């Protein structure tokens, strides 16, 4: 088991 | 009247550093100031230019522009992705006018869909600024034969719903009996409302790793009647995949909702189940989250001279 991540950003 | 050309004073500069990640929450700052004739009059406009390779939404389903303040003008997003601000009465009265405004803005992911360098440009009238930066989409993730990585897009917060892509395998290993589950990711008080009525799932086959975007833009082979798609724990869907394996990439897309009156946001994890050769059992787990950016604007007058 692992593990890995994406983060997005956007308009409020 | 459009009166952008009347500006005086006009600068715009672009903030970001040299290599943007869209997966990892970076966006750019269009920034801009300028002064207003003073012959502005309510209703008067002018046209910010915004390149195709940004958008001013990001993960996010529409955006608002700020309205600058002092109001002294409304913004709207034009069908070509341009800005257009209206003047308020504001300028009716006041004179030696002048504006600062800030805008995020983001890669879009339809126009810029692989991993490389990007030369962005925005501007008002004549006045305008560039910069090139690398846009790195970076990779999958990666444990034995288990790869998968995932992207939100369309976060509607009028209509609480979400959109979600993932790429399952989308390095082509062989998987014995793969299965995949979509969860809330732990302690985060998520927001994601995963179950039968909320949430619909459809999966694509891959024929080519090659066809797939670094951008995780998808254009919908539909395979979704072949496999087996289950609620099986509170807030968790399960997908389950004739031989028991699978050597291809698999695109699944979600399309889910959002609890407005939850007191987290938008965080997801999804994790893929498998066999390899050796008959080993493992997992892979790839979590996704996002982050809300504001832009903010600002402008002061004097009152316009009164002859004595």
């Amino acid at each position: 088991h692992h593990l890995g991540g994406a983060k997005q950003a956007g308009a409020v | 009247t459009d009166i952008t050309n009347q500006l005086t004073n006009v600068t715009v500069g672009i903030d970001s550093g040299t290599t943007v990640y869209p997966h990892q929450a970076g966006y750019v700052k269009l920034n801009y100031g300028f002064s207003v004739p003073n012959s502005a009059v309510k209703g008067d406009t002018f046209k910010i230019t915004v390149p195709k390779e940004l958008n001013l939404n990001g993960v996010t389903s529409t955006a608002k522009v700020p309205p600058i303040m002092a109001v002294l003008a409304n913004g709207v997003i034009d069908s070509d992705g341009n800005v257009i601000y209206t003047f308020t009465d504001y300028v009716n009265t006041k004179c030696d006018v002048k504006a600062t405004l800030t805008m995020p803005a983001y890669i879009d992911p339809e126009n810029v869909k692989k991993t490389g360098n990007v030369t962005l440009a925005t501007g008002i009238g004549s006045t305008t600024a560039n910069k090139t930066v690398l846009v790195d989409y970076e990779k999958y993730g990666k444990f034995y034969n288990l790869s998968i990585k995932g992207t939100i897009d369309q976060i509607d917060k009028t209509n609480n719903t979400y959109r979600q892509t993932i790429y399952v395998n989308p390095s082509g290993d062989n998987v014995i009996a793969p299965v995949l589950t979509g969860n809330l990711k732990p302690n985060t008080d998520s927001n994601a409302l995963i179950d039968q009525q909320n949430t619909s799932i459809k999966v694509y086959k891959v024929d080519n790793a090659a066809d797939l975007s670094e951008s995780y833009f998808v254009n919908p082979e539909d395979v979704t009647n072949s496999v087996n798609i289950t609620f099986p724990n509170p807030n968790q869907y399960k997908v389950e995949f004739p031989d028991d394996q699978i050597t291809t990439p698999y695109i699944v897309v979600v399309n889910g909702h959002i609890d407005p009156n939850s007191k987290g946001d938008l965080a997801l994890r999804s994790t893929l189940y498998g066999y390899n050769s050796n008959i080993i059992w493992r997992s892979m787990s790839w979590d996704n989250e996002v982050a809300f950016n504001n832009g903010s604007g600002s402008g002061d007058g004097i009152d316009c001279p009164v002859v004595p």
